[PDB]
């Protein structure tokens, strides 16, 4: 059971710095771009709503 | 990349001024160049306007206003792991054993989170010491603070070595030393003597790296030297999966200091000059030292109370953290005990039937008790014998003396010195080992036998010798 | 698994926020971050930094806003976005708090889940005014024979439990709550307390030793443990016993009793030193903050007997206090003595000899005290108070040639304090207090030596169930001694004694 | 059960006070105590033998 | 003084009691310790001096007793013959 | 919409993480049969002690 908790414990780490992958790939990503867009009609519609 | 310029330098506070826009965070490490220096002040407040107000680690002598400061992006990073065992580093995480670059793989900021209360191992556990006076009758406590009351001269060196052995043989632990605000002549002592007992060999394993803060370093430095330690006891828990061994001595430097570099960050003094920050002070060191799923950092912790005034703030915030005390006392040493741990002003919290078992409780409560009569009897006996005492008083009597003979071990640490075999007599042996003479199946050979041998059994064969 | 919980949070990761007020640090140092913005900003509302980190804003300054840091320093950086939270302390009151150690946020550090919330509270509430109060007389036990008797405790009276620092002050206290399980366990809620231990500025080994003996105890159920450990941050232990307050409130207001414990007021103190000096308002005596008294008067106050207009609930309390060092002169041991109402006060000689409850009579003091007491248990326990006091006088004069009024004082008396030996962490029943010292007051425990008390007392505690379970029956259930339970006890000690 | 055999034990010791020969006799009676107490306490000692594999 | 004590690996007391009584020079025995101790001393001086400390604590301790009147036995005032030489 | 890009970035690249039975194993204690299943000794056969013990204590009663 000891092992077993370390286990989960170690995933959640393992899977936290391959998160951590994904962020730099988001970050160059050209997504970059298309959610500034996205960014910016959602505050249109935010400040709309205002 | 950022770079800002010296401002002020007033005191140990140098004021840099960061025109990037983009400046440090707070506890970041800033390094000045300096001729024959790195100078790392560590940044302790946003002034605003980009001016930070920084602490100096090292010496401020001889810096010009508008030297160029380089950030180095996070806390002071000191070398971690097995290869800093047997090195005395000094703060700034540089060896000052001249013995050439640590060469070591990671390095870790030395501010760290302690653990959260989630994280925190639920169950108490007792650290095996071996030492037999220390495991019967003042058991240590795994991953607690041991307090050390006592000054040098009572073997307080030898005691501390003779558990750096214990530790590396029975729990195949590693141990940091961090003399925080050590005098350096007793430094140079320590250095030498864990040489000649070879705790630290030179070539081959060294059971204890050294973390050394002389007094003559800075406030600053003499502060954040116990968080250097600190961080490399972390690493060998964390990463080794050790029980560690952090000797931490003395406690009263720590307040000391932070009560210096708190007046110097211009906080209104708070009472008898202590740091307003005392308590969370306090809080950051000790809460960093515990037991955790991954292993424990058992602390050693000395403590020389200022003016023998131990109610002072810092002995009283100090107290707040112990777990136990080993008194080594003078006298004891008059007896001729090794170590010359004091069986009954040696206490610990961890000392309860719950703990060490009811067995190991009654055992050591009968002991207590068996030794307590003694000591006022012996005034009784001084003045008209333990002849005139009952007769079955007269056999706790001689059996207080079989006891406290027995309560010597002869240590491994000085087989080197003495020459006398080192026992380290297991906890469940020692137990059943007292057991045994409470049961009066041992009240029946020399007082001179139970005197610095190991085991019942070496006991026996000591009697045996004896009577040979 | 693992990786289906994960999917669950960041799925749980929604929305976009309507922000409005927000905030540029102008200068972090030394926990004061002075923020320029927050223009409207309630006193003491909780203000979250881009960092994430929480604070308060006890200073609301002219020119600049005075936050206070419930977070580390590190994390939080000149020119910082602060987001106006726009609601001062509030924390979870509701009975979903029972069996959870919480922090001061309110955030499960036990992490059985998040708390199943009936409301959130503010941190600072007043006191229950003059008419909202009525007269205790509801007692609490304890299970501590000395406490009961010597001092006994009623329901919304707060006494202190002061001593010498640590001396198993703890311990005391915690002795008290198992206590409370014995009645807790029964049905009737108003023989129900329930406690609330206020962790204060203990290092987290102890409360992870104290998560554990309830636990062992099986006592979290009744519990509810407020936790500001000694790492964290001095704004969080500041608020730590208002916060706990709140939570006591709920209780109080549903018409429920319970007993909160404050542990301890002294590190509360050190808190409210380090944030007024770090905050730069006036220093005052022995540096602690000037109206410190008007904080701990707060605090202290709030414990209240209601009336039964206001539905007749309770909300006891016991805060513990260290003396550091036995300065009961000292400035913040003498404010809290002049606000609280009785004291218990442990001593550390007794302590170390072995005296364990270390409590020293003399300096015990109730003023409620025998107005909620049992009255069986007040009845058999007038004697035991002058036995005691008699015992005091006479102790001394044990330095030779002894009048036989002295020795049969010092008889008495020998046996009287050594029955009160009790062993922390074992709790006992009123019906098994009483009969106790009806024995001892009796004078049958001097015909028992010294060494054979205590085999005397467990001895005939066993005897009494199986000779007349009736009689302990008739005690618990009737709760007054009559004459013929007197009598027929008495004739049950003789018999006992005999054996 | 034990108390059968300690009443008639005690109860013996007590009877043995009228002789003088009961030597080791008690010390095989305090003997037997013992062990009869041992088992008393593994009794209680006890778990049932297999893992709750329910919960676990 | 608190803080140079703590540096400082040895206290020598000087005692204006003493003084006047006319110990010159007027240091306080049991103030005064050595935390570097014996092994600085001449060889010879140190074999000599061995139980000198414990003889001189001897006497403070008696001394104190002898102030609180009464009759001391004559291993007591052995100690304090001893003690005032 | 940056939560979408992350929830689907993580969840599409990784879904399975190491996981060896094996390495566990070496964490964790074996288990192994009991020892000594051994029947009591019998002592104190025959009468032989008996008769050695009536006549061994002089004292049978006084």
């Amino acid at each position: 059971v000891r092992y077993e908790a370390s286990l989960r414990q170690l995933e959640q780490r393992q899977l936290a710095k391959s998160v951590i992958s994904r962020v730099q790939s988001e970050l160059g990503n050209p997504k970059f771009q298309e959610k500034v867009l996205q960014q910016s009609i959602s505050e249109i519609e935010q400040l709309l709503s205002k | 990349p950022i770079t800002g310029k010296v401002t002020a330098v007033i005191g140990a506070i140098v004021d840099v001024h960061f025109e990037q826009s983009e400046l440090p965070a707070i506890l970041n490490a800033l390094e000045i160049k300096t001729p024959q220096g790195k100078l790392v002040l560590e940044v302790a407040q946003h002034l605003g306007e980009n001016t930070v107000r920084t602490i100096a680690m090292d010496g401020t002598e001889g810096l010009v206003r508008g030297e160029k400061v380089l950030d180095t992006g996070g806390p002071i990073s000191v070398p971690v792991g097995r290869e800093t065992l047997g090195r005395i580093i000094n703060v700034i995480g540089e060896p000052i054993d001249e013995r050439g670059p640590i060469k070591s793989k990671l390095r870790k900021p030395i501010h760290a989170d302690p653990p959260s209360f989630a994280e925190q191992s639920t169950s108490a556990e007792i650290l095996e010491t071996g030492i037999k006076v220390v495991d019967l009758l003042a058991p240590y406590a795994r991953g607690g603070k041991i307090g050390l009351f006592g000054g040098a001269g009572v073997g307080k060196t030898v005691f501390i070595q003779e558990l750096i052995n214990n530790i590396a043989k029975a729990h195949g632990g590693f141990s940091v030393f961090t003399g925080v605000g050590e005098r350096t002549r007793e430094g140079n002592d320590l250095y030498r003597e864990m040489k000649e007992t070879g705790v630290i060999n030179l070539e081959g394993e060294s059971k204890v790296a050294l973390v050394f803060g002389q007094m003559n370093e800075p406030p600053g430095a003499r502060a954040r030297v116990a968080l250097t330690g600190l961080t490399i006891a972390e690493y060998f828990r964390d990463e080794e999966g050790q029980d560690v061994l952090l000797f931490i001595d003395n406690i009263f430097r720590f307040t000391q200091a932070g009560s210096e570099v708190s007046a110097l960050l211009g906080r209104i003094p708070s009472a008898v000059g202590y740091q307003p920050t005392l308590a969370t002070d306090m809080g950051l060191l000790q809460e960093r030292i515990t037991t955790t799923k991954k292993g424990s950092v058992t602390s050693v912790q000395a403590v020389y109370v200022p003016a023998d005034d131990l109610t002072d703030p810092a002995p009283a915030t100090t107290f707040a953290h112990l777990d136990a005390t080993t008194v080594l006392s003078r006298g004891i040493s008059e007896l001729g005990i090794y170590p010359a741990v004091d069986p009954l002003d040696s206490k610990s919290r961890l000392l309860d039937a719950a703990v060490v078992g009811q067995e190991h409780y009654d055992v050591a409560s009968k002991v207590q008790e068996t030794l307590q009569t003694y000591k006022s009897l012996q005034d009784i006996i001084a003045i008209l014998g333990m002849d005139e005492l009952s007769e079955q008083d007269k056999l706790t009597v001689e059996r207080a003396r079989k006891i406290q003979r027995f309560l010597s071990q002869p240590f491994a640490v000085a087989e080197v010195f003495t020459g006398i075999p080192g026992k380290l007599v297991r906890l469940k042996d020692t137990v059943a080992s007292f057991k045994a003479v409470l049961e009066g199946k041992y009240d029946n050979i020399p007082e001179h036998a139970f005197y610095m041998v190991g085991g019942i059994e070496d006991v026996v064969a000591k009697a045996e010798k004896l009577a040979a | 698994e693992v990786s289906s919980i994960l999917e669950e949070r960041i799925k749980g990761v929604s929305d976009e926020a309507n922000l409005n007020e927000t905030g540029r640090v102008l200068a972090v140092g030394d926990g004061i971050a002075r923020v320029f913005g927050l223009n409207n900003i309630q006193a003491e509302e909780l203000v979250e930094f881009s960092s994430g980190v929480k604070g308060m804003a006890l200073n609301l300054e002219p020119g600049q806003v005075g936050i206070v840091l419930f977070g580390s320093d590190r994390l939080v950086k000149e020119g910082e976005l602060v987001k106006r939270t726009g609601n001062i302390v509030d924390v979870p009151v509701g009975p979903g708090l029972l069996g959870r150690v919480v922090d001061a946020l309110g955030n499960p550090i036990d992490g059985k889940g998040p708390i199943d919330a009936a409301g959130r509270s503010r941190a600072q509430v007043k006191a229950p005014g003059i008419l909202p109060r009525r007269s205790v007389h509801e007692p609490v036990q304890t299970g501590l024979k000395a406490v009961d008797a010597l001092v006994p405790i009623g329901r919304g009276q707060r006494e202190l439990i002061i001593g010498d620092r640590q001396t198993g002050k703890t311990a005391v206290a915690l002795d008290t709550i198992l206590n409370q399980k014995r009645w807790n366990n029964g049905s009737d809620e108003s023989k129900k307390l329930y406690c609330v231990y206020v962790a204060v500025g203990q290092k987290r080994s102890t409360v992870a030793q104290l998560v554990q003996t309830l636990e062992q105890h099986d006592a979290m159920k009744y519990s509810i443990i407020v936790a500001a450990t000694a790492s964290e941050a001095a704004p969080l232990q500041y608020l730590a016993p208002f916060t706990a307050a709140s939570i006591g409130e709920w209780f109080r207001d549903n018409g429920k009793h319970a007993l909160i414990v404050y542990d301890d007021l002294s590190k509360q103190a050190v808190a409210y030193r380090q944030l007024s000096l770090l905050l730069r308002r006036p220093p005052g005596r022995e540096a602690y903050p000037g109206d410190v008294f008007y904080l701990h008067s707060r605090l202290l106050e709030r414990a209240a007997k209601l009336s039964e207009k206001e539905g007749s609930g309770s909300l006891t309390a016991l805060p513990v206090i260290e003396t550091q060092g036995g300065d009961v002169s000292a400035y913040i041991p003498t404010n809290v003595i002049s606000i609280t109402d009785g004291q218990i006060f442990l001593e550390a000689e007794l302590f170390y000899k072995g005296i364990r409850p270390a409590i020293n009579v003399g300096l015990s003091v109730s003023r409620v005290g025998s107005a909620a007491q049992v009255k069986a248990l007040k009845q058999v326990a007038g004697s035991l108070k002058l036995f005691l006091a008699q015992y005091r006088e006479v102790a001394a004069f044990a330095q030779s040639d002894l009048d036989a009024s002295t020795k049969q004082t010092l008889v008495r008396g020998e046996r009287l304090t050594q029955l009160l030996k009790q062993n922390q962490y074992s709790p006992l029943a009123t019906e098994e207090q009483v009969p106790l010292i009806y024995a001892g007051v009796n004078g049958h425990l001097d015909g028992i030596e010294l060494s054979r008390i205590g085999e005397f007392e467990s001895s005939f505690l066993s005897y009494l169930k199986s000779n007349h379970n009736e009689l302990l029956t008739e005690i618990r259930e009737k709760g007054e001694l009559s004459k013929e339970l007197l009598a027929s006890l008495k004739s049950a000690t003789e018999s006992f004694v005999a054996t | 059960a034990k108390s059968a055999a300690n009443k008639l034990d005690w109860a013996k010791v007590i009877s043995s006070l009228r002789i003088t020969g009961s030597t080791a006799t008690q010390l095989s009676s305090f003997k037997k105590r013992n062990d009869e107490a041992r088992r008393q306490l593994l009794e209680l000692q006890s778990q049932p033998t297999e893992v709750d594999f329910s919960h676990y | 003084p608190t803080n140079v004590i703590s540096i400082t690996d040895g206290q020598i007391f000087l005692e204006a009691e003493l003084f006047y009584k006319g110990i010159r020079p007027a240091i306080n025995v049991g103030l005064s310790v050595s935390r570097v101790g014996s092994a600085a001393q001449v060889k010879a001086l140190k074999q000599v001096a061995g139980s000198l400390k414990l003889f001189l604590a001897q006497y403070r301790e008696v001394a104190a007793f002898a102030q609180f009147g009464s009759d001391l036995d004559a291993s007591t005032k052995q100690t304090l013959v001893r003690g005032e030489r | 919409n940056v939560i979408q890009d992350l929830y689907l970035r993580e969840l599409k690249d990784t879904k399975l993480a190491p996981s060896t039975l094996q390495d566990a194993e070496g964490n964790v204690k074996p288990w192994n049969p009991p020892q000594k299943p051994n029947l009591p000794e019998l002592e104190l056969q025959g009468p032989e002690a008996l008769k050695a013990y009536t006549e061994q204590n002089v004292e049978t009663a006084h």
